[PDB]
C-alpha cells in the first residue's frame, strides 16, 4: 500500500537523473510510441490559415533506471508521479505558427520501466486550402511533431495507430473532419548523416454542409 | 537542410 509507494520512489530516485537519456547504452536507441487525440476544433482561422486545435498527446516509452521487482515492494506493479521527475522524450510540434503557460502532468510509471504519458495541448499550425476534391472547400492542416534535440539513433518516434484518435472529437460548426491519418517520416540529409524521424498526421476538414 | 534542424544544427559550427 502507500507505505511501499514511498519506499520504492525512494529507492527509485536514490540515484536518477531526469535530465540523461534512461537507456543502459549510450548508442542504443529509446523508441517512443506517440498517439494525438483531438479533442475539438478551436478555430481554423480561414483568413491566416491558421489552425488552432486541442489536443491529448499520449507518448509511450521504456526507462531502463526506474525498474523495480514486485515482489519487493508488496506487489506494488505501477505509480503515479508526476512527468517532469523522470526524464522526458522532448517531443514538440514542428510546424508551429504560433511564436510563443505550462502545465504539470503526471506519467504512469509500470515496474517493468514502461511510462505513459498524456499531456494536453493547444497547437496552431498552418493549413492549406484545397478546392480541386469533392466537396471543393477543404483544409488540409498538417501536425508534425519530432524530438527538439534528439537524433533517430538516439530516440526513434513511431506511430501508436494508423491515424489520430477521433472518438473523443467535438463536432465543429462549420467544419467537418474527413479524417486524420498518420505517417512516420525519417529524412537522412547528403550521404552519411544519421536518421531525423517525425510523425505527421493530416487533419482533413470539409465544410460542412447545412 | 542541416543546418535548419535543431537537432543537427549545432553540427554545421
Ligand atoms: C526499437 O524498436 C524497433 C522496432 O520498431 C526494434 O527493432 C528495436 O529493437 C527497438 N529498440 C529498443 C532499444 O527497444
Ligand atoms: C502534409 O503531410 C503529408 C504527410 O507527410 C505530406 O505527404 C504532405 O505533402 C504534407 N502537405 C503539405 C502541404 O506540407
Amino acid at each position: 500500500d502507500g507505505k511501499y509507494a514511498q519506499k520504492l520512489f525512494n529507492d527509485l530516485f536514490e540515484d536518477y537523473s531526469n535530465a540523461l537519456r534512461p537507456v543502459e547504452d549510450t548508442d542504443k536507441v529509446l523508441n517512443v510510441t506517440l498517439q494525438i487525440t483531438l479533442s475539438q476544433i478551436k478555430d481554423m482561422d480561414e483568413r491566416n490559415q491558421i489552425l488552432t486545435a486541442y489536443l491529448w498527446i499520449r507518448q509511450i516509452w521504456h526507462d531502463a533506471y526506474l525498474t523495480w521487482d514486485r515482489d519487493q515492494y508488496d506487489g506494488l506493479d505501477s505509480i503515479r508521479i508526476p512527468s517532469d521527475l523522470v526524464w522526458r522524450p522532448d517531443i514538440v510540434l514542428y510546424n508551429k505558427a504560433d511564436d510563443e503557460e505550462p502545465v504539470n502532468t503526471n506519467v504512469v510509471l509500470r515496474y517493468d520501466g514502461l511510462i505513459t504519458w498524456d499531456a494536453p495541448a493547444i497547437t496552431k499550425s498552418s493549413c492549406v486550402v484545397d478546392v480541386t476534391y469533392f466537396p471543393f472547400d477543404n483544409q488540409q492542416c498538417n501536425l508534425t511533431f519530432g524530438s527538439w534535440t534528439y537524433n533517430g539513433n538516439q530516440v526513434d518516434i513511431f506511430n501508436a495507430l494508423d491515424s489520430g484518435d477521433l472518438s473523443d472529437f467535438i463536432e465543429d460548426v462549420e467544419w467537418e473532419v474527413h479524417g486524420m491519418p498518420a505517417v512516420k517520416n525519417v529524412i537522412s540529409y547528403g550521404c552519411c548523416s544519421e536518421p531525423y524521424p517525425d510523425v505527421t498526421f493530416t487533419l482533413l476538414l470539409k465544410r460542412r454542409s447545412h | 537542410g542541416c543546418c535548419s534542424d535543431p537537432r543537427c544544427r549545432y553540427r554545421c559550427r
